[PDB]
């Protein structure tokens, strides 16, 4: 499938290790990814009310999301006492590449950049707000912890 | 408003040579020619202010702000204008758009010449010299001009639309009045009492056209104990001052042409 | 008749065209008319226009026989014409089909990396698709 | 809905070219280097190409002509136009109506060799060196740059053959 063009060219994304940013690549990648992301998005199960407000979960976004794209969704979501909140997957479809053995590290979380910075929103859980770090702590088990920029 | 721009034109109409009664119709603009204060326009713009404001709607507000400010210019009030103008101008500039931004801009260029509130003049003018490059050239370069002028205090070029009075009620100004972008950085700070700063501030002018080399000034400053592109000579640090002390100057003050700026713009440091 | 094509970032006015169904407009209004769609852009968005579906806002202003369309995406983007009359023959199906092409244009020019987003769309052929659009519609 | 997997390659090949813009300012080193890595990326796709289609080898130029239009198929879904034949037949031209790797990126980028397709040429490069093919890529043509209709021109040259085993 479509899929094989994307893991190689991420591949080459890593292979460039120039000595000047731990960001191989910036969050422009992920602007427009989630923007076609978003072209994906005409229809959403939010209501229509200019006097109300519905929040959309930037959990169920990046769930539906994964599926078009990393094909796995959540398997801890656990929502953090603050407005933020932990992603946990006990496996990664770019690390499903690799054995679980803690050898690289530091190239997955450029991998799951592509979801960090996202261009936001303005209420809570609204789909898109998205400020998060990578905190791998096990090779297919892959952790993000978001961050409220605000606040 | 548009009740006062068709008075304009009964005026014109007017201008004219001007049986059944028309002289009483022209009586009637008479009677017509009587409401033409338009204060009363003011007044229903204070009232639509005010009524929008009761939501809370600062931009809606604001706009009409400005319309008041313009049609003070159309009665030739130039003071409360200027004020009002002086309220949205630094609004404006938050709104970060600098189209509408300098049209009001050229606004108030007129309203302070008018008024010969002349530091807000310059103020203005100076901030919109910074981005001035949806303007022209010629025009910046005479406004410049002015800038000198109004730092030497004689009397500004743009005599075009200035005149006697209003002249010289801003010569009487600025015996009173007391006070493009570049960049500031840090090579080093949290010193260990030994070390020695540098200029590290760097001087950028983004009109095209240039400023007279002139000078520089450094400011002191006391945390803790009391201790296109051009660059010169100032040696900012060579007084070995104590440690552990961040002198980040609150604005440049350097002599470059002119005093400043000194329009709020300053950063803070590396 | 006339259409203005915007697109609103944050605070600025991105891409305002002022066309007609003949030509770009002639009539001194440009100024006139940018700062009208900004203050109603900026009441709207405090009221609450900020939202997460694809926000339709069909005769959320009303000026001198002109009508505003305000459009949100949860990206953050608002889009607005005006039709120039009080009553015109037009649809407002067209209305949804025509932003979501300018959707899809923004997002394909979006596309571009050069354009840093929050700019001036610059591109002579985006801005001529933009016009194809006007034309699709005036 | 959700037809369309892949729009998301136009756009990280286009933040690939912008960072190599913004690192290096010539606008040949975003041409080479990017070339280079899309020449191990092909290298990387022509052994799944041939796992799937199992071609034998490209041992004639006509036949190599269309197993590469099938590997563009295959994945970049675009379909070349082989024409432009040589008397000698040892090039032809591959007439991409669209762009496969860009979906509308724009057509100025702001300045000239900006080449866009280098990726293409590791794409069409690497395989060859890995098919056991020593040949050279040029484009002769590219709409992105002003024109209609983008063709490029690949050169066999030599045989590669195993030695020394």
């Amino acid at each position: 499938s479509e899929e094989i063009l994307f893991d190689c060219l991420h591949a080459e994304i890593v292979n460039y290790c120039l000595d000047s940013n731990k960001e191989h690549d910036l969050a422009t990648l992920e602007y427009i990814g989630f923007t076609t992301g978003y072209r994906l998005i005409e229809r959403l199960t939010r209501e229509v009310s200019r006097f109300k407000d519905e929040l959309e979960t930037m959990k169920f976004i990046c769930t539906d999301f994964w599926m078009l794209i990393y094909k796995k969704q959540v398997d801890n979501l656990r929502t953090n006492n603050h407005g933020m909140y932990v992603v946990q997957d006990k496996a990664f479809r770019f690390l499903t590449r690799i054995s679980p053995g803690t050898k690289q590290l530091e190239h997955a979380p450029k991998f799951v950049a592509f979801t960090c910075g996202l261009v936001r929103g303005a209420l809570s859980n609204l789909g898109i707000n998205s400020t998060v770090t990578a905190e791998v702590q096990s090779i297919p088990a892959c952790k993000f912890h978001i961050e409220v920029n605000r606040n | 408003m548009k009740r006062r721009d068709a008075a304009m034109e009964a005026y014109a109409a007017m201008q004219a040579s001007s049986v059944a009664e028309q002289q009483a119709n022209m009586q009637l603009c008479d009677q017509e020619r009587s409401y033409n204060h338009s204060a009363a326009i003011i007044a229903l713009l204070s009232q639509a202010m005010a009524q929008f404001k009761i939501y809370k709607c600062l931009r809606f507000r604001k706009k009409l702000a400005i319309d008041m400010a313009e049609e003070y210019l159309k009665s030739g009030d130039h003071a409360k204008a200027l004020t009002l103008y002086s309220l949205m101008l630094p609004d404006y500039r938050q709104e970060k758009w600098t189209t509408i931004f300098t049209d009001v801009l050229l606004k108030t260029l007129r309203c302070a010449l008018l008024s010969g509130s002349v530091a807000d003049y310059i103020a203005c003018s100076v901030e919109a010299l910074s981005l001035r490059h949806q303007s022209d050239q010629s025009e910046r370069i005479l406004i410049l001009e002015n800038l000198w002028q109004v730092f030497q205090g004689v009397p500004p070029m743009p005599k075009t639309q200035l005149t006697p009075e209003a002249q010289a009620l801003w010569t009487s100004a600025l015996a009173n009045v007391k006070s493009v972008e570049m960049c500031a950085t840090f090579e080093r700070v949290q010193l260990s009492n030994d070390d020695l700063l540098q200029l590290q501030l760097i001087v950028r002018v983004l009109t095209d056209i240039p400023l007279r080399i002139r000078s520089f000034h450094v400011i002191l400053a006391d945390a803790g104990n009391p201790q296109s592109y051009y660059q010169l000579f100032c040696s900012t640090e060579a007084q070995q001052f104590h440690e552990n002390t961040q002198l980040r100057i609150v604005r440049l003050e350097a002599h470059m042409g002119t005093d400043q700026v000194a329009a709020l713009l300053t950063c803070s440091s590396n | 008749m006339a259409f203005c094509i915007a697109v609103i970032g944050k605070d600025n006015a991105p891409l305002y065209l002022t066309t007609s169904d003949m030509e770009q407009e002639l009539e001194l209004q440009y100024h006139v008319n940018a700062a009208l769609d900004v203050v109603e852009e900026k009441c709207l968005i405090g009221k609450g226009a900020p939202e997460s579906k694809e926000l339709y806002l069909g005769l959320l202003y009303s000026t001198e026989n002109h009508k505003i369309y305000g459009f949100v995406t949860n990206t953050r983007v608002k889009f607005i014409v005006v039709i120039d009359s009080s009553n015109v023959a037009l649809r407002e199906n067209e209305v949804r089909a025509i932003f979501r092409n300018l959707h899809l244009l923004y997002t394909d020019a979006i596309c571009n990396p050069f354009y840093i987003p929050g700019e001036s769309l610059t591109s002579k052929k985006f801005d001529r698709a933009v016009q194809k659009l006007m034309s699709g519609t005036a | 809905a959700k037809k369309v997997n892949s729009e998301f390659l136009t756009l990280t090949y286009g933040a690939l070219v912008t960072q190599m813009l913004r690192d290096f300012e010539n606008a040949e080193d975003v041409n080479k280097q990017l070339e280079r890595i899309g020449y191990n990326m092909g290298m990387r796709l022509i052994e799944d190409f041939l796992a799937r289609t199992s071609a034998p080898r490209c041992l004639e130029m006509r036949e190599t002509a269309d197993r590469i239009q099938q590997a563009f198929r295959i994945y970049l879904n675009i379909q070349p136009t082989i024409s432009n034949w040589s008397p000698a037949s040892d090039e032809f031209s591959l007439v991409f109506d669209s762009n496969p790797l860009t979906e509308f990126v724009e057509l100025p980028p702001d300045l000239t060799n900006l080449r866009y397709s280098a990726i293409l040429s590791g794409c069409i490069r690497g395989a060859l060196e890995m098919v056991q093919l020593e040949v050279q890529c040029w484009f002769v043509q590219d709409q992105l740059k002003g024109d209609n209709v983008t063709e490029l021109r690949v050169k066999f040259v030599r045989r590669l053959e195993e030695v020394i085993p």
